[PDB]
DNA sequence: CTTTGGCACTGGC
DNA sequence: GCCAGTGCCAA
């Protein structure tokens, strides 16, 4: 077993040079440095360890080092370098599994001071290394009179870089041992720094293997990227911008501008009394000035003001104008501010007909801005993230949520507007395999979308089996469960039924339920007891969960399907923890088993192959396929993998998937 | 004795009144504005004949002040033949106002 | 007491 | 530019 790390000239997307690398070998117990001209040697050392059936530990190597080495080996030495997945360990992946209850800076991509809770020390050091290095570099430059440019610290190799490389491995080794000392994931009788790869995976908790496989696969997905229709979005943007302008014109016509105090530095005191009137706007008493075409007069106080135009994106302005028209707020926040969300706006009533109608314009404006922000103007907008290859390469933290679910960002591809929401068709349609032309034939690729059916309700069935002998597990298979619930609850759409049942299942109050279905708290009661009485085992499961965890905590974690510890945050959110985690672990093993089966059939993963993962949205995968025949196999294979996962964990409820073939996300979901 | 302007009556009442008109742009929530107010009531009848005192609440009439670049209140604009002949910002004592007016009349 | 997440936009220092 | 307060987008 060896621990390693490299330093290169840029992020994976544009990296072109290997600066240096360091390797600590457990069998010799020594650190060996490899400078620019030692690149070939560095690679040989890694392949040698592979030849022994050994292991290579990297911190975030799955997403950076490994694929970067493959790329740099081709470019610099014209060598084929491909470390096998089974020989690699990733301390970042491991810490995200062990300390799943903590946040991290995603290797410095996130501002640490913004994250809640504490951060693991070793990992904190590692994620901050580049920023620390950058500081030492700038400092040393200013000390020698040179000016600092962008991020020149990465352009050329140097001994400061080499020292940081060495420090990475020392810290990474320490992190590793710390992680390997957790008896729950790694049995005490085995020295995991002294065994072959096959032993490492087979003797450790199943979760260790699953996370590393999920990370390897997801890193590949990121590299594949999601084909994006840039032109369609730029046109959607023009359309939205014009509608925004017209709405602004109409609104600034109905709700005129006004002045407010701004710039007051002095306190206003009553002339006669002299007592401070902190309520009155702050003023200014000009020092110089007299009766001299100057406008001010020394000692003659005035209130500095500013002119402000109505801004529809300002809940404050809105609240101000609506009350000025007779609106009396019914709900406020824990700051005094009156609630101004779509639900409240929808309920506002005023006399002036024009102002009343203006409320709809305001709701439309806020929505339009919501789309412009996500698609084009926001810092994380799609148009700002499209790459040269015409694809958006969203980032994915495979185990970023406490429940074992993954998190998505830059931009967050798991929050694209639904096809049934305003402008959702266009948004959704811009993400599609059809927008990728085959590297050989130039023909558009096809998309295969697969989604687990009634996932978390089936997880409920599973855990309720010991209480109801599988009745629910059986009845849930009688037609579509959500459509069946929609009818019983008399809801307008299947989506409404889904958000209803889950809200209910996870403790939504009577009022909250009412809101969800668009009614009152009394209607919320009806529904709550209606579905609760129709399946009393739900209460039994809840009681059992409670008795196990609470006594003050009797134990603050649930044992996941693969054996890991799943941190519980609240007794009231415990059932959600149990079911969301089960569902998350099922889907994770699922996407892994799916690709593994496609490859066993001979299919190749990549744009220069047969299929390519473009996105994973919790219990949904969207896969690009070179042909329709391949799309058909992906769909069929995804269903087999799911039944396999269900059998693998002796699940008490049958598991299913629904697949769709089409050119884009609008049609495949 | 004082002329209370509106956005719609401003043009004909001020810009065409051809004579001396002192306009006071104010707001109820302004301390200084509340200060020079009493002063204006007296200046009114005292200069009754050689000047006209007009007031415009900027909250009720939001369209006029911006055209004059108001930056603070109370703002005192002395118009002459539809044009600004002199301006002063802040709560001036009666003495200073009388000076400003006599000096500009 | 729905839960797990990302992210935009106003407004204060 | 940092941060609290709100509120919407998804699963
Ligand atoms: N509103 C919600 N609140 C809490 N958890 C939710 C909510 N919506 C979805 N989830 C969880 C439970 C189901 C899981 C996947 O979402 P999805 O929309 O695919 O539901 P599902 O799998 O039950 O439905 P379907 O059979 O239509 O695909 O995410
Ligand atoms: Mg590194
Ligand atoms: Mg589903
Ligand atoms: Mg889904």
């Amino acid at each position: 077993m060896i621990v390693s790390d490299i330093e290169a000239n840029a992020l994976l997307e544009s990296v072109t040079k290997f600066h240096c690398g360091v390797i600590y070998d457990y069998s010799t117990a020594e650190y060996v440095s490899y400078r620019p001209s030692d690149f070939g040697a560095y690679l040989d050392a890694l392949e040698a360890e592979v030849a022994r059936g050994g292991l290579i530990v990297f911190h975030n190597g799955h997403k950076y080092d490994v694929p970067a080495l493959t790329k740099l080996a081709k470019l610099q030495l014209n060598r084929e370098f491909h470390l096998p997945r089974e020989n690699c360990i990733d301390t970042l992946v491991l810490s995200r599994l062990i300390h799943s209850n903590l946040k991290d800076t995603d290797m410095g991509l996130l501002r640490s001071g913004k994250l809640p809770g504490a951060l693991e020390a070793w990992g904190y050091r590692l994620g901050e290394m580049k920023g620390e290095y950058k500081d030492d570099f700038k400092r040393m430059l200013e000390e020698q009179g040179e000016e600092y440019v962008d991020g020149m610290e990465w352009w050329n190799f140097n001994e400061e870089m080499m020292d940081y490389n060495v420090q990475d491995v020392v810290v990474t080794k320490a992190l590793l041992e710390k992680l390997l000392s957790d008896k729950h994931y790694f049995p005490p009788e085995i020295d995991f720094t002294d065994v072959g790869y096959t032993t490492f995976w087979s003797e450790s908790l199943e979760a260790v293997d699953i996370e590393h496989r999920a990370a390897w696969l997801l890193a590949k997905q990121e590299r594949n990227g999601f084909p994006f229709d840039t032109k369609a979005i730029e046109e959607l943007y023009v359309e939205l911008a014009a509608r925004r302008s017209e709405l602004l014109r109409k609104l600034t016509e109905t709700f005129g501008s006004w002045y407010q105090p701004k710039g007051g530095t002095e306190m206003f005191c009553h002339p006669r009394t002299g007592k401070p009137l902190p309520k009155y706007p702050r003023i200014k008493t000009p020092k110089v000035g007299g009766i001299d075409t100057r406008e001010y007069v020394a000692g003659a106080p005035y209130t500095p003001v500013e002119h402000v135009v109505f801004n529809p994106s300002s809940r404050d302005h809105i609240q101000k104008k609506l009350q000025e028209a007779g609106w009396v707020p019914t709900k406020y926040t824990d700051k005094g501010a009156p609630v101004v969300d779509d639900e409240v706006l929808e309920g506002v009533r005023v006399d002036d007909p024009e102002k009343q109608a203006a409320i709809d314009l305001i709701k439309e404006y806020l929505m339009i801005q919501k789309r412009i922000g996500q698609s084009a103007e926001g810092d994380k907008a799609w148009l700002r993230y499209v790459a040269e290859d015409g694809k958006i390469h969203g980032s994915v933290n495979p185990n970023g949520a406490v429940t074992g679910r993954a998190t998505h960002a830059f931009p967050n591809l798991a929050q694209i507007p639904g096809v049934r929401s305003p402008y959702g068709e266009q948004c959704r349609a811009a993400f599609g395999a059809e927008h990728h032309l085959d590297g050989i034939t130039g023909k558009p690729w096809v998309q295969a979308g697969i989604d687990a059916s009634g996932l978390e309700l089936r997880c409920l069935a599973h855990f309720m089996a010991r209480f109801d002998n599988g009745e629910y597990a059986h009845e849930i298979l009688n037609g579509d469960i959500h459509t069946k619930n929609q009818i019983a609850a008399e809801l307008p759409t299947r989506d409404n039924a889904k958000t209803f049942i889950y809200g209910f299942l996870y403790g939504a109050g009577d009022e909250k339920i009412g809101q969800i279905v668009g009614a009152g708290k009394e209607r919320g009661k009806e529904l709550k007891k209606k579905f609760l009485e129709n399946t009393p085992a739900i209460a039994a499961l809840r009681e059992s969960i409670q008795q196990t965890l609470v006594e003050k905590w009797k134990r603050r974690w649930i044992k996941g399907l693969d054996g890991r510890k799943v941190h519980v945050r609240s007794p009231h959110a415990a059932l959600n923890t149990l079911l969301q985690s089960a569902g998350a672990l099922i889907c994770k093993l699922w996407i892994i088993k799916t690709e593994e089966m496609l490859v066993e059939k001979g299919l190749k993963h990549g744009w220069d192959g047969d299929f390519a993962y473009m996105a994973w949205v919790h219990d949904e995968i969207q896969v690009g396929c070179r042909t329709e025949e391949i799309a058909q196999v992906v769909i069929e294979t995804a269903q087999e993998a799911m039944r396999w996962v269900g059998d693998h964990w002796n699940f008490r409820c049958l598991l299913d998937t629904e697949g769709k073939m089409g050119p884009n996300w609008a049609i495949c979901h | 004795k004082i002329i209370h302007l509106t956005d719609d009556s401003f043009d004909t009442d001020v810009l065409k009144a051809d004579g001396a008109i002192l306009v006071d742009f104010w707001a109820e929530w302004c301390g200084p504005c509340k200060m020079i107010a009493p002063i204006l009531d007296e200046i009114a009848d005292e200069y009754q004949g050689k000047l006209t005192v007009a007031k415009l609440n900027i909250d009720q009439n939001p369209g006029t002040a911006p055209k004059y670049g108001i930056r603070g209140i109370p703002t005192l604009l002395l118009f002459k033949n539809g044009e600004v002949a002199a301006t002063k910002v802040g709560a001036l004592s009666k003495g200073q106002l009388k000076e400003f007016l006599d000096a500009n009349l």
